[PDB]
């Protein structure tokens, strides 16, 4: 149940 | 500057259970 | 953490969360020792028995957090890994001896009221503080029972005599580990648990008031079981390796 972290980090 | 917490040691405030630690260092 | 309590804001600014990209999930705890380095347990990254073998591009480091699942905007900082270094003699085949690993961040993290590095012990500090009976502190977002906490948990545990550590398990204990926790007749409880691995075991020096990381949450048999104790990687014993990696790779 983790909150979506910014895509700028997942890139 | 390691090991000195901005919100505690730096302002001379203690967290609620650190005394338990120091009390055990007899 | 089992039988712990909610940590206060800024109580463990060196606490780091190892976060898996996909599926997004908490992997382990870790600690900040400089603006560019993070210390954790090697079994968090490599453990063939469970087909675990993560690479730099598989994980993210989240620093300055308090809430386990929320993205703490303007507070926490997320960072990528440039390189991972596991102790060449980490023994995953038998007893997790030398359960330690260093991670170099791609970019330095700026310190703040919630992000600050912990100190590494020197010979003298280790000698005087690492004694049976003396209490240390463990922190993590791991399970509350052998479910999941809302915020970082904390627990203070006493270091236990080596003979007692040895006589509580079948596993071969080495000089690179120490165990901690209360004895069945001491009344109080507490222990680390799944999810807490790689986290820091710290102590506050009564000499200079600084916090030092003496151990890394390594392994245990169950969580908070009577007659059992948690085992931690002996940080000072392996400092020679830590220093080597740091001044040799940046
Ligand atoms: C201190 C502590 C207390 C409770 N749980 C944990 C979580 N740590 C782990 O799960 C690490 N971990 C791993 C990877 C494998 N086997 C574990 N326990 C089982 C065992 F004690 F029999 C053992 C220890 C070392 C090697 C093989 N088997 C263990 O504890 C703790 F780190």
């Amino acid at each position: 149940d983790f909150e979506e972290i910014p895509e700028e980090y997942l890139q | 500057d390691c090991g000195l917490r901005p919100l505690f040691e730096k302002k001379s405030l203690e967290d609620k259970t650190e005394r338990e630690l120091l009390e055990s260092y007899i | 953490i089992v039988e712990g309590s909610d940590a206060e804001i800024g109580m463990s600014p060196w606490q780091v969360m190892l976060f898996r990209k996909s599926p997004q999930e908490l992997l382990c705890g870790a600690s900040l020792i400089s603006d560019r380095w993070v210390l954790t347990a090697a079994h968090c990254l490599l453990y063939p028995p469970w087909d675990k073998n993560f690479t730099e591009n598989d994980l993210l480091v989240r620093i300055g957090k308090h809430s386990r699942t929320r993205y703490e905007r303007n507070i926490e900082k997320i960072s990528m890994l440039e390189k991972i270094y596991i102790h060449p003699r980490y023994n995953w085949r038998e007893n997790l001896d030398r359960d330690i690993a260093l991670m170099k961040l791609k970019k330095p993290v700026a310190f703040s009221d919630y992000i600050h590095p912990v100190c590494l012990p020197d010979r003298e500090t280790a000698a005087s503080l690492l004694q049976a009976g003396y209490k240390g502190r463990v922190t993590g977002w791991g399970n509350l029972k052998e479910g999941q906490p809302s915020v970082l948990q904390v627990v203070n545990l006493p270091i236990v005599e080596r003979p007692v550590c040895k006589d509580s398990t079948r596993i071969r204990i080495t000089d690179n580990m120490f165990c901690a926790g209360y004895k069945p007749d001491e009344g109080k409880r507490g222990d680390a648990c799944e999810g807490d691995s790689g986290g820091p075991f710290v102590m506050k020096s009564p000499f200079n008031n600084r916090w030092y990381q003496m151990g890394i949450v390594s392994w245990g048999e169950g969580c908070d079981r009577d007659g059992k104790y948690g085992f931690y990687t002996h940080v000072f014993r392996l400092k020679k390796w830590i220093q080597k990696v740091i001044d040799q790779f940046g």
